[PDB]
């Protein structure tokens, strides 16, 4: 669990994110397919192509869950829980590629809020998608 | 570095608006906040107590200058990293003992603060670009612990 | 938190370490100062030989430290906290080092306790290690 | 790698006594059962739904030699394990895109399991030296990836 003053930070940081979440977490995906492309063979029946109806569709689902996360940082494994069964029962995500999406949605919100992508911000995101990222591995067997 | 011609020609003209002082000062400043545990090698700089401090620190500032000079001398030098760092890659395994997964972390908060500076412009695809650079960056500076 | 399966599995091989885990914890220390030897700035002022006072008596910190985890793997955190104030905020342990601590441990249990060291076993153990490393580099600001 | 002509010599001595089919199996089949994720690329390998299953699956205790086999290749080529691997890199790079942070888990667990198989004989000095030998092989396997 985060500190207070991280979870200050990240709820405010994903406040000045306004309603861009799906199309950040969707321009994070592209960031990841191309900088990381053995992320790739996870969505053999996708479109990954720029501005793909399914990579737009998918980035909405990254942001909503990303977005309830932001809103339950006292109970990610509760929150998360399904989701977590889902990466590791069923799609055997390597926890590696948790590491490369989280460096691309970083990424993404540097090109769009740079003023708000403080040193310290930066710092309490990558602490949340650590953390995020953390419950959606825990399922592991 | 599995960079084509025309990867090379985007990646060394992004280079070109790079001012090395504002964008190594704010990386080296970043590593530091982000991954603290880096502060260990840098005692010798004073106060690091806090974000305000840290980025605000003159001997940080100048250092990473210095850091991303060297980046600057990798990315004209793309088809030699391994002989371009190699004195540094002496300096850092043999002498410092620098885990060499933080080169990758340096190289990555070094993306997030191109990507922060340039917006719009550093593109995904000019981005995965960077990944080449910064991975083969550490994997050259990581050459004395292969 | 681990598994109830986990739990078993960490509390009944930790049992068959009889006796020993000081001077596991020892050996464990020199496989990781000798195979990873940038490990070894950490202890500019100790003699890193074989069979040295000061590894010996250090591994039996170690060793006494998971001890006590194991006996308090429902609240890791509470019994860690003050260990993970000394390695973060003192001794700026590197995060990649726990890692390679854990597998010395590993490697080490294999070594003396080959019947018991099963394929489960291993698997309850890495993760009972990695909770433990998680609770150690948790208080990075 | 950075091992020196004694180091080598104790590296190949013991791989003198590894019977690779029962040590391969074991490595393979514990690779499997502690970082379950690696099972994503052997769906065609049949029941891997529990520990017992994974140990006991003939197509692991098969594929674990042949893996085995190759790590011995290694051993007895460490001046050229960029050459050695080289097939075997464009294979698990270039054709099955497995994270090449595997290759070092599985060259980990390889050394978790002599451990096992050695005990005392599995010296702190001997377990140093082939943690040269894994990193060195980890790092020629991904080369198709730098
Ligand atoms: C911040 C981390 C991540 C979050 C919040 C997240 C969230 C989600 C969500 C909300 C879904 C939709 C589930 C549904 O269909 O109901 C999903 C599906 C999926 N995710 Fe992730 N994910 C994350 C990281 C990753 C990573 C690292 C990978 C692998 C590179 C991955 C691979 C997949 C795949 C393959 C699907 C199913 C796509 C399909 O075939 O429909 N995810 N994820
Ligand atoms: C990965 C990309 C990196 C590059 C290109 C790089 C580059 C450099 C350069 C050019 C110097 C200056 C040598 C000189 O002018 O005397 C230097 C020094 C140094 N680097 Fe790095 N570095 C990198 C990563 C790191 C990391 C990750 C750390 C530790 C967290 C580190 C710790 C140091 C230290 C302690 C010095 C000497 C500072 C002093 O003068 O006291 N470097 N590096
Ligand atoms: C399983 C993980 C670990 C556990 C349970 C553990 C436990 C301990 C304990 C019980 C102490 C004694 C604290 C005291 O003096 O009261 C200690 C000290 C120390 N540890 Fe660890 N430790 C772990 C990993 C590491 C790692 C990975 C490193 C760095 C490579 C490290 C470096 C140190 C250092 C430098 C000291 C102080 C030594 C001295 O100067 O007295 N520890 N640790
Ligand atoms: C790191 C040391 C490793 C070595 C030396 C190694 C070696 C080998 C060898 C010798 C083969 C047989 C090629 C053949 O006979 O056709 C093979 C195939 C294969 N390897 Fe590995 N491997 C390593 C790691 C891994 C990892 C970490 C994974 C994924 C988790 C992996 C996945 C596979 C797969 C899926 C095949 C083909 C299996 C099939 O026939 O369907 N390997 N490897
Ligand atoms: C066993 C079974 C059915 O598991 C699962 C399959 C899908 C999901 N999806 C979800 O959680 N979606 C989801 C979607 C959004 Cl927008 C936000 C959030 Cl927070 C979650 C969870 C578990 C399977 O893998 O077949
Ligand atoms: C381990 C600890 C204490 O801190 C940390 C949190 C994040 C990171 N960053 C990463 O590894 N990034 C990262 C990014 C890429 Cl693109 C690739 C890879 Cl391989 C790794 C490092 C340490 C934690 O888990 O909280
Ligand atoms: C700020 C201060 C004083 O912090 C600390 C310094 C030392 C420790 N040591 C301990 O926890 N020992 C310890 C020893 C054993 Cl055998 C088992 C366990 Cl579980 C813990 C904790 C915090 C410092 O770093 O100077
Ligand atoms: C990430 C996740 C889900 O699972 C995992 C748990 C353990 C490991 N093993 C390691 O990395 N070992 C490891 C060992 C050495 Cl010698 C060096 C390095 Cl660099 C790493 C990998 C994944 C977890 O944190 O629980």
């Amino acid at each position: 669990v985060l500190s207070a003053a991280d979870k200050t930070n990240v709820k405010a940081a994903w406040s000045k994110v306004g309603g861009h979440a799906g199309e950040y977490g969707a321009e994070a995906l592209e960031r990841m397919f191309l900088g990381f492309p053995t992320t790739k063979t996870y969505f053999p029946h996708f479109d990954l192509s720029h501005g793909s109806a399914q990579v737009k569709a998918h980035g909405k689902k990254v942001g909503d869950a990303l977005t309830l996360a932001v809103g339950h940082l006292d109970d990610l494994p509760g929150a998360l829980s399904n989701l977590s069964d889902l990466h590791a029962h069923k799609l055997r995500v390597d926890p590696v590629n948790f590491k490369l999406l989280s460096h691309c949605l970083l990424s993404t919100l540097a090109v769009h809020l740079p003023n708000d992508f403080t040193p310290a911000v930066h710092a309490s995101l990558d602490k949340f998608l650590s953390s995020v990222s953390t419950v959606l591995t825990s399922k592991y067997r | 570095v599995q960079l084509s011609g025309e990867e090379k020609a985007a990646v060394l003209a992004l280079w070109d608006k790079v001012n090395e002082e504002e964008v190594g000062g704010e990386a080296l400043g970043r590593l530091l906040v982000v991954y603290p545990w880096t502060q260990r090698f840098f005692d010798s700089f004073g106060d690091l107590s806090n974000p305000g401090a840290v980025m605000g620190n003159p001997k940080v500032k100048a250092h990473g200058k210095k850091v991303l000079h060297s980046f600057g001398e990798g990315v004209h030098h793309l088809d030699n990293l391994k002989g371009t760092f190699a004195a540094l890659s002496e300096l850092h395994c043999d002498k410092l003992h620098v885990d060499p997964e933080n080169f990758r972390l340096l190289g990555n908060v070094l993306v997030v603060v191109l990507a922060r500076h340039f917006g719009k412009d550093f593109t995904p695809e000019l981005q995965a670009s960077y990944q080449k650079v910064v991975a083969g960056v550490a994997n050259a500076l990581a050459h004395k612990y292969h």
